[PDB]
């Protein structure tokens, strides 16, 4: 249907939803809590405004063995629909841990209901790490070059968050924290550069041991992946460029502004060391006639 | 100890042995002297030693003092009564309990009947706390106490509930230190009703007992009252879980029993009930009373426990373990914590809590606590004042005075309260003729009643705070 | 003789919080509504787990407005999901008045009573949530009864005292005759907290990412221009400005708006920045090649 | 180079600067005085 979801922005309601519902229908240990997920697509941007739970029964032994009941689903959103008739239908939270090639036949059911293609979000609930919770996934049939008779399978699609006026107030009465995502003083942001470094190594090494995997364990030759690297190599900066001799220029005009500003705050506070100097002079009278003030007391 | 009195048999004389053991049981602690009597049997003192060491002596003797000397200004009694209405629920509260100071150690049924009007109006909780002012004069005569509050204990008032129970908690306000007979008394009635007290009726009365229990048991370490009251605080009562857990750290004090710790530890998790949870945070601080180093465990875990209700509770649990040693520690901790954590009843705790650390060192006090009344925050304020107070209760250093006068003024409300409290705490019974100011401080109190522009907050504190300062 | 009589302190949850914000948000001005649902607990704790609202009446507040039909199809909705709980409350908003209980939310809010007299009555402003200030107070019936013997002291028995007195005149009067209000605090989870408090994937990513070096040149020029012309108002400042009288000093030689602090301030939020800047082209170079 | 030098030689006229300025009023405050 909708080949349209280029984004996903997601309504951290959505979020907390999710997490809550997940322990009220009382789910626990790998067991699903599949719920819907409404608002507005036919959109490039799609918006997930709010979601609600289904009652969801997952068979433990296999993942092909499931009960839902599909009658409740429409009997739901009639009412919600009341109160916003804006929302509409367009697919189905899954509670995580993670992606499942025995979703491909769940989308499927979804498929039924919705005019457009059911977005599948995986809404993490374990929280793992302070990265985003959300992969988002869609399912598109699409063919294949290897020789493959068409593919039916997921791809990934990026997740950012937005929140709402009403929302984003809510987030900030909430927190109490100092907050240190603000990148805000020289310290925070002191922190922040390192942060990157680091951030980049976990995700650099995480590609060069599965590199090894491909030509050693015999996991797919998957040629998107290694497509993509070769525009890394190529767009990789170079020395001895004649940009290189540019960021020189550019260098020596920021250090250049950082000295005459040094020296000018140390013009304002000398102007000050002068005015607790009037001060500490004029209270040495003072404290001389007290003396005086105090034998008249005693 | 006992190798002292050895010494002393073979030199025996009455004067000479009866001024150490006037010595001695002022300084001990009740645990020293409970152990030393069984000793001294099995070595077949004189009873006259032990006679003493039993400390029925010392009572009777406070008691005639108190009797005579006691001087009653009869005028603030007619005037709190006039000036700030009892049928106003906080009102009455302050009136009470100002009252119960003034008339300590000695009977005096002079105020109620004056006052008959006044005790008509009591009402609620405010007329279990009438109730319970009344064990605070009755304190000391330990004979004529359960004569004089035998009308109000059980089975003699069927009015409300609320006297029933009231009766038994200053039951035990005259009883602590006496009161190990006085237990059994207080035990049946906690066994009975071991579990149901999910009954309205029946909560109320169970209160009074479990503080009243907590009273006449406090240090001894009596195991067969600590299960007794956990039964009801398993049992999640609204309020009188409240006073089972404070009940158990009074009973048991000092003893720091890994099981007893660990078991309320588990049990804060689980409640959600918000008084039970604090009183249990408050409840493991009592355990661990001069634990030191053995505590530190227990003193980590709380502070890096995120709740609210955890953190409150740290604070004394740090003040109470190393009370009274300037250890390095314990000070860097208290002050680290008040000022970073956001939340405010866990700030104004820490404040608080520096006093009993520094109980032993009033000296460098005024001048570590001019940094935190100087911080405008509001909380932080309001304890500094009540921090003052405890560390500097006994003596007059004149520096603690000045730091405490910018706080009476402070526009919050709830500073202005604590303050006016902390002054009388400080300046307790000191001559107006040797210090002037005293009679000033006075005088404000009562402007303040006056004053009708004032919050019954002012109100409040102001009276209780004039109480304090007339005290027995 | 009964209970306390301590008015609760409204436990919010944060998803309540959340969904009542956005449900006001999207129906202002015209008045929105529903019912809360929460458990009681201890004398005076009510969480407030959850809301839902009920379709929009033209009659707006009004028992004619409960709809029954609605309410418990929607009961039986969340039964089978679990999330049922026992009805605690009601909550409206009211945006084109501040936060009191009108005439017709009284009639309301007594066949509340009738489920639970501890039940509540929420007032959500939502037209002033677009300051950093959520406008959120909660009211609970005092019976007229309680008002005429003068029994009044009962409810407002052992507590704290803070109470809200913002708002006055009629709807003081209103709610002086006819409810209490008390205290609302938020509890959540730390687990919700953090949830909520991570944000995107480029977050910890950015320190890497980097101003256009067209805006950099843009603002290095800005800043050295404009102190130059603070820096008049300062050498004029203190060409006298040490005679006596503080106030006059200030109006004299333009003390008023000080040129010294407002110049300190300029150059230190610039040079701190200038130290970022490099870090980061510095570290960009080296690090990838 | 050149500007690295002057950058540091700022800071520690700024320490100098400091640190004299706080000293006396330290006595005075102590002290009574009107």
């Amino acid at each position: 249907m909708s080949l349209q979801h280029e984004k996903v922005t997601i309504a951290p309601l959505v979020l907390l939803s999710a997490l809550d519902h997940y322990e009220r229908t009382q789910t626990k240990e790998n067991k699903r809590c599949v719920g819907v997920i409404l608002g507005d697509a036919n959109s490039s941007t799609i918006r997930v405004t709010n979601s609600f739970a289904l009652p969801f029964e997952e068979d433990e032994k296999n993942s092909d063995v499931w009960f839902l009941d599909h009658n409740y689903i429409e009997n739901m959103n009639e009412m919600c629909k009341k109160i916003n008739a804006k929302e509409k239908l367009i697919g189905w939270y899954h509670s995580g841990p993670k992606l499942r090639a025995s979703d491909l036949k769940i989308n499927e059911l979804f498929k039924k209901y919705t005019q457009n293609n059911p977005l599948l979000l995986i809404v993490d609930v374990k929280q793992q790490g302070v990265g985003l919770p959300t992969d988002a996934y869609v399912a598109i049939e699409q063919v294949k070059d290897d020789g493959t008779s068409t593919e039916k399978t997921f791809l990934h699609l990026p997740c950012t968050i937005e929140a709402e006026e009403a929302e984003e107030i809510g987030v900030e009465h909430l927190l109490r924290d100092v907050r240190d995502q603000a990148a805000g003083g020289l310290s925070i942001r002191l922190t922040n550069q390192l942060k990157s470094l680091k951030g980049l190594q976990s995700k650099l090494k995480d590609v060069v041991e599965y590199l090894d995997k491909v030509i050693n364990k015999e996991l797919p030759i998957n040629h998107t992946i290694l497509g993509k690297l070769q525009d890394v190599f190529n767009l990789l900066p170079n020395l001895g460029t004649p940009d290189d001799d540019e960021i020189d220029v550019e260098n020596h005009d920021r250090i250049n502004i950082s000295n005459n500003l040094q020296k000018a705050l140390t013009v304002k506070t000398n102007d000050e060391l002068m005015v607790i100097y009037i001060s500490n002079l004029v209270r040495s009278i003072i404290a001389f006639d007290d003396l005086i003030e105090n034998k008249i007391q005693n | 100890a006992l190798q002292l009195f050895k010494k002393l048999k073979e030199e025996n004389d009455e004067g000479l042995s009866a001024q150490i053991a006037f010595d001695l049981v002022s300084s001990a602690s009740q645990q020293l002297l409970e152990i030393l009597v069984t000793e001294l049997t099995a070595q077949g003192y004189d009873p006259a030693l032990l006679n003493i060491l039993s400390g029925l002596p010392t009572c009777d003797y406070y008691n005639t003092f108190l009797l005579n000397n006691k001087n009653i200004d009869i005028g603030l009694l007619n005037k709190s009564k006039s000036s700030l209405d009892g049928k106003f629920s906080l009102f009455h509260t302050a009136v009470s309990v100002a009252n119960g100071f003034m008339h300590a150690g000695t009977t005096d049924n002079s105020f109620i009947k004056a006052n008959l009007p006044w005790l008509g109006k009591a009402q609620n909780w405010a007329k279990f706390t009438a109730t319970a002012s009344l064990g605070v004069i009755h304190k000391g005569n330990l004979l004529e106490g359960k004569k004089v509050m035998a009308p109000y204990l059980p089975g003699s008032r069927a009015s409300s509930r609320f006297i029933k129970g009231g009766s038994l908690y200053g039951l035990g306000l005259i009883y602590a230190g006496f009161g190990r007979d006085t237990t059994d008394y207080l035990k049946n009635i906690i066994v009975e009703n071991s579990g149901t007290s999910g009954d309205e009726d029946v909560d109320v009365l169970l209160h009074g007992a479990s503080l009243g229990i907590g009273l006449a048991a406090m240090g001894s370490a009596n195991i067969e009252v600590y299960e007794a009251l956990k039964e009801v605080l398993y049992n999640d009562s609204a309020t009188s879980g409240e006073a089972a857990a404070l009940g158990m750290g009074l009973c048991m004090l000092g003893t720091g029993k890994p099981e007893a710790i660990h078991d309320m530890f588990t049990y804060s998790q689980e409640t959600q009930h918000g008084n039970i949870t604090r009183g249990l945070a408050v409840g493991l601080a009592l355990i661990n009373y001069g634990r030191q180093e053995l505590a530190d465990d227990l003193i980590t875990k709380m502070l890096a426990s995120d709740e609210s209700l955890l953190r409150y509770g740290g604070a004394f649990t740090i003040a109470l373990a190393y009370a009274g040693t300037g250890n390095n520690s314990a000070v860097k901790r208290l002050l680290h914590v008040a000022v970073s954590d956001s939340n405010d009843d866990v700030r104004r705790a820490a404040v608080i809590a520096l006093g009993f650390v520094l109980l032993r060192d009033y000296t460098t006090v005024p001048r570590i606590v001019q940094l935190l009344s100087k911080s405008h925050n509001a909380h932080v304020r309001c304890g500094t004042a009540f921090a003052l107070g405890i560390a500097c209760a006994g003596k007059g250093l004149q520096s603690a005075i000045d730091v405490l006068d910018p706080l009476t003024k402070d526009p919050v409300d709830f500073v202005r309260q604590a303050a006016m409290i902390a002054l009388s705490m400080i300046l307790i019974q000191q001559t107006e003729k040797l210090n002037p100011q005293v009679a000033d401080i006075n005088k404000n109190f009562l402007s303040v009643i006056t004053n009708k522009h004032q919050e019954g907050l002012a109100k409040f504190g102001a009276c209780v705070a004039q109480g304090i300062m007339n005290a027995g | 003789t009964g209970r306390d009589d301590t008015k609760e302190t409204v436990y919010i949850s944060s998803i309540a919080l959340l969904k009542m914000l956005k449900h006001g948000r999207a129906g202002v001005p015209m008045e929105v509504m529903g019912l809360m649902l929460g458990e009681f607990v201890d004398d005076y704790t009510v969480n407030v787990v959850d809301v839902f609202a009920m379709p929009q009446s033209g009659t707006g507040v009004s028992v004619e407005a409960v709809d029954d039909v609605f309410q418990a199809k929607m009961m039986d909705m969340l039964k089978q999901t679990g999330r049922d709980q026992m009805v605690v409350g009601w909550y409206h908003s009211h945006p084109g008045f501040g936060c009191w209980l009108s005439s017709v939310d009284v009639n309301t809010q007594k066949s509340f009573e009738q489920l639970n007299s501890r039940a509540v009555a929420v007032v959500v402003d939502p037209i002033q949530s677009v300051k950093g200030k959520v406008v959120i107070d909660a009211f609970r019936l005092i019976d007229t009864g309680a008002l005429i013997n003068n029994l009044e002291p009962r409810q407002t028995t052992s507590n704290t005292g803070l109470l809200n007195k913002a708002n006055i005149q009629a709807l003081i009067h209103g709610l002086n005759r006819h409810y209490y209000s008390l205290n609302i605090d938020y509890h959540k989870t730390a687990k919700e907290t953090k949830m909520l408090m991570n944000l995107h994937k480029e977050q910890w990513q950015s320190g890497l990412k980097m101003y256009d070096y067209e805006e950099k040149e843009e603002s290095n020029l800005a800043a050295t221009k404009s102190m130059v012309k603070i820096a008049e108002q300062y050498s004029k400042r203190i060409e006298e400005e040490k005679e006596l009288t503080e106030e006059e000093l200030k109006t004299r030689y333009v003390g008023r708006q000080d040129p010294k602090k407002h110049l300190s301030e300029t150059a230190d939020e610039t040079l701190e920045n200038n130290i970022v800047s490099v870090l980061t082209a510095g570290v960009n170079s080296v690090a990838i090649k | 180079q050149v500007f690295d030098e002057r950058i540091k030689f700022a800071n520690q006229l700024h320490d100098e600067y400091l640190v004299s300025m706080r000293y006396p009023e330290d006595k005075k405050t102590q002290q009574n005085e009107k």
